[PDB]
């Protein structure tokens, strides 16, 4: 489902 | 597991009531508390959300939105198995946003070229001149609203000179609030249902 952070 | 039903729909509640506040935190220049609002709702990703139309649309935005608060960040990475910086990410984000939004080129086209000028610009800050040229090469060769600012970028990378007023004169903060104004444009203003409980629990 997204990748908000590194 | 009508549990689960009851976890979704709280779990939404939840997204949307912090995402709300890390839009309030950005467009304050808050950008601390937008990090730590961002790594909630990253940790609450990992539940299920059952799905709406709403949350797709505000985890693009808030994607968007964390690799440009993370632009001037070059060891930061949105895809270990890429090596591109995060306003690199930026763009690609945009693109989705375009394509699942059904925006034209026409309404994206400005704030794209805004992202595209602050890669390469942070790339030359970091005295990372190749990278510069690869990121100028791929997005500006060919857009024809870039081609005046790739012929200044050209010269400044060639050049390496930092001095230039088109380094000089740009700020970040500039940048980071009118892509924030862009992309709220496109979402639901809506005041989240946590936040109005809240009003009424505190009257």
């Amino acid at each position: 489902x997204f990748x908000l952070a590194p | 597991a009508g549990e689960a039903r009851l976890e979704e729909a709280v779990n939404r509640w939840v997204l949307k009531f912090y995402f709300h506040e890390a839009l309030r935190a950005f467009r304050g220049s808050r950008y601390g508390d937008f990090r730590q609002i961002r790594d909630i709702m990253q940790a609450l990703l990992v539940r299920p959300l059952g799905k709406e139309h709403t949350v797709s649309r505000l985890l693009r935005v808030m994607q968007c939105l964390s690799r440009i608060e993370e632009g001037e960040n070059l060891d930061c990475s949105f895809d270990m198995e890429a090596e591109l910086t995060p306003l690199e990410s930026a763009i690609n984000v945009l693109e989705m946003i375009k394509t699942e939004f059904t925006l034209t080129e026409a309404v994206v086209e400005s704030s794209r070229k805004l992202v595209k000028e602050a890669a390469v610009i942070i790339c030359i800050k970091n005295k990372e001149f190749e990278k510069a040229s690869k990121i100028l090469k791929k997005h500006m060769s060919k857009d024809p609203t870039t081609q005046k600012l790739r012929n200044d970028l050209l010269n400044i990378i060639r050049e390496k000179n930092l001095a230039h007023p088109v380094i000089q004169n740009f700020s970040y903060e500039t940048f980071q609030q009118k892509m924030l104004r862009f992309l709220e444009s496109h979402l639901d203003d809506a005041e989240p249902y946590l936040l109005t409980m809240a009003k009424k629990a505190l009257k």
